[PDB]
């Protein structure tokens, strides 16, 4: 099943879901190919990925959030998924 | 004075006769010369773009649209007349050529001795190519010529050494430029220090110098650059481009060139065949990226005379573009012409036979490079 | 049963030394060549033709500069192709010719100088 | 499948809100048109 | 000038220089998709030179 196979992959083959920092083009390719070959995009993530293909739109959105571009670039390199419990070194 | 400006090539007129000879570790069959073309498309590094006698440079320069005159002496026999006829049919000015009725052209008298158990030879009578006197010079040619060109082969003859220095004084008096195209012959590769002492005076008497990569590294330090080429990082590369294991095109810093620099040097060109043209001026330095393709014609390719074509193209652009010495972009644009001239010259058997014309060289330059690089 | 395709023999520095030291009846022509040299192919063919011309009236040998570089430098070789015409008389002096000289030039040198 | 080609050099002027974003079979972003769209070329 | 050379067939520009306008400002590659961006470096093409023919030479001669 797809609960013990993943555990076996982790234990015996070193698998881990490392974050893939993608360009807007790769992100759009992943989000838009999930719908179809040549179809009107309907999923909001695909629409956002289509809009982000132009860096001018990205800059306008970044200005709308009132943040600078440098840490937005640094915002991509954020660890996704759950966080481990904090350490209590006694 | 007619246009384009005249150039003078000083030295010996010979048929073929590449001077630069070293040891290669990849020999072909000693008898089957049909295999030796594989060493034309996989050449020794010193023989990538071989040079030759100054007559080759004069012929190539005339074929590229320039005007050239040859200064030298030949015998009064059949071979000297044939050499002069070959230079004349190429529209090279012969008025600077002196005839010797009692001398045999391209013939040297030597005496064979057996010093310390090894056979050796010593010159008894020098050939007429090495026997030009200062009284036999052509003053009109030296007055008209705007570039004076010579090779280090004349430094192997004392008579030609004295004649060369007198001719250099005459040319500098009239305002000409001195082009030192090294082309180290076999004796001058024995050790670095003796060659440096032998060429120091002519090196300091030159405004333009062309050396090959091997010549420059021999003159500075062969072992250091060999070690630098062979270096490989133990764990990881310092940048991605160093992971591709590409051919080394190391550009020498002007600090490394400082021992060989002097005050009258306007331009130094280091040629890695036609692939790289490292140029150094008192104000700036850089490299012109070139290419080569002798595998396009595997059965007619021959690298002999390629360096002569490069030097002739450099002189052709220098005589008509004085802004080369002061503008870096113009210098690179005009050096691409010499790169193309060297590329075409590798496509034919024979140095003189395969020298390109200006039209073909410009056509190849425009075909190879993108239009913004013209 | 099968004739050899090449008549010019390749000699070492020591073998050439012994040949020059020994008694000679016919002129000896020594060629200095390298397989990486483009002009040496034409010289190789020219010297094969010359060897065919002078069946037993001359001796044509060749020395590779990639095996005898120091020997070539000692003999005052400044480039390739380089030919040495050695007369059978030890009193006379040898002639060194540089460049792709014509076949008639070699014939003249052998006839009127060796 | 016929291709519409630009008849003059100029600036393409149309409203992108009347077309639906899509992805071509060649992997390019594009706009799907389902109406009588009018495109202006400022030659 | 114009409107008479055009009527008579005399040599004249196809588009009147006076009745000519620029094409404003277009996308600056920061508001464009990846497939419509001008490449950073010029690309070798093998079609970068115009093909020579008889017409060009003759037209240059009659312009001279």
């Amino acid at each position: 099943t797809e609960d013990e196979a993943r555990r076996r992959n982790w234990i015996e083959r070193g698998w881990a879901p490392w974050e893939e920092i993608l360009t807007p083009e790769a992100d759009f390719a992943r989000k838009s190919l999930n719908e179809g070959e040549e179809v009107p995009l309907q999923s909001p993530e695909a629409i956002e990925a289509f809009k982000m293909l132009r860096p001018s739109y990205r800059k306008k959105k970044i200005k709308e959030m009132g943040i600078t571009e440098d840490e937005w670039y640094a915002k991509q390199f954020e660890i996704r998924g759950d966080k481990p419990p904090p350490l209590d070194t006694s | 004075y007619d246009d384009p400006p005249l150039v003078c090539c000083f030295g010996a007129v010979q048929k073929e006769f590449v001077p630069v000879v070293r040891v290669h570790d990849n020999p072909m069959h000693p008898d089957i010369y049909s295999q030796w073309k594989m060493l034309q498309w996989d050449p020794p590094e010193f023989g990538r773009a071989p040079g030759g006698p100054p007559s080759n440079v004069a012929i190539s320069h005339v074929r590229l649209g320039g005007r050239a005159a040859f200064m030298g002496k030949v015998g009064g026999d059949d071979y000297g007349e044939e050499l002069v006829l070959m230079m004349n049919k190429e529209r090279v000015q012969t008025r600077g050529v002196k005839f010797d009725e009692g001398a045999s052209t391209a013939c040297t008298r030597v005496k064979i001795k057996f010093e310390d158990g090894k056979m050796k030879a010593e010159t008894v009578k020098e050939p007429p190519e090495d026997s030009l006197l200062a009284s036999e010079l052509n003053l009109a040619v030296l007055k008209e010529a705007r570039i004076f060109h010579f090779n280090s082969e004349v430094l192997t003859s004392p008579t030609m050494e004295s004649t060369l220095f007198k001719a250099i004084q005459w040319s500098k008096k009239f305002g000409g430029l001195i082009f030192f195209d090294l082309n180290l012959p076999l004796p001058l590769w024995r050790s670095r220090n003796e060659t440096r002492k032998l060429i120091k005076k002519s090196w300091d008497e030159a405004n333009i110098i062309e050396v090959s990569q091997q010549e420059l590294e021999f003159l500075l330090d062969e072992e250091y650059y060999e070690r630098r080429r062979n270096y490989t990082p133990q764990y990881f590369a310092e940048d991605f481009e160093q992971t591709k294991n590409r051919r080394d095109y190391y550009h020498y810093t002007p600090e490394e060139i400082k021992p060989l620099w002097h005050d009258d040097l306007k331009l130094l060109v280091v040629t890695d065949g036609t692939l790289r043209l490292h140029y150094y001026t008192p104000k700036f330095d850089g490299v012109v990226v070139g290419t080569e393709d002798v595998l396009i014609t595997p059965f007619t390719c021959d690298r002999t005379g390629s360096g002569d074509a490069v030097v002739a193209g450099i002189m052709r652009k220098l005589t008509t573009c004085p802004e080369m010495f002061e503008d870096q972009d113009v210098l690179e644009r005009q050096l691409r012409f010499a790169v193309a001239a060297g590329i075409i010259s590798q496509w034919t058997i024979g140095a003189v036979r395969g020298f390109p014309t200006e039209s073909a060289t410009q056509n190849l330059k425009e075909q190879v490079y993108v239009p913004s690089m013209w | 049963f099968v004739r050899e395709d090449y008549l010019v023999r390749k000699l070492s520095a020591q073998e050439l030394q012994d040949l020059v030291k020994g008694e000679r009846k016919v002129p000896l022509i020594v060629d200095f060549y390298a397989t990486w040299c483009g002009p040496c192919i034409l010289m190789a063919q020219e010297l094969e033709m010359l060897a065919v011309e002078y069946e037993s009236n001359a001796m044509i040998v060749k020395v590779d500069t990639d095996d005898e570089y120091e020997f070539a430098r000692d003999m005052q070789v400044r480039g390739l192709p380089t030919l040495f015409f050695i007369s059978p008389d030890p009193s006379k002096d040898a002639i060194r010719t540089e460049g792709l000289i014509p076949l008639q030039m070699m014939r003249d040198i052998i006839d009127n100088d060796m | 499948a016929e291709h519409v080609r630009a008849p003059y050099n100029g600036k393409i002027k149309f409203n992108e809100d009347l077309v639906h974003p899509t992805r071509t079979r060649h992997g390019h972003p594009a706009f799907l048109c389902y109406i009588d769209l009018s495109v202006i070329i400022e030659s | 000038g114009f409107e008479l050379d055009k009527k008579l067939g005399r040599p004249h520009p196809f588009i009147d220089p006076t009745k000519k306008k620029q094409i404003e400002t277009t996308l600056t590659s920061d508001e464009s998709w990846w497939n419509w961006r001008k490449p950073e470096k010029e690309q070798w093409s093998r079609w970068q030179r115009r093909r020579p023919d008889v017409e060009t030479v003759f037209l240059k001669a009659m312009a001279e």
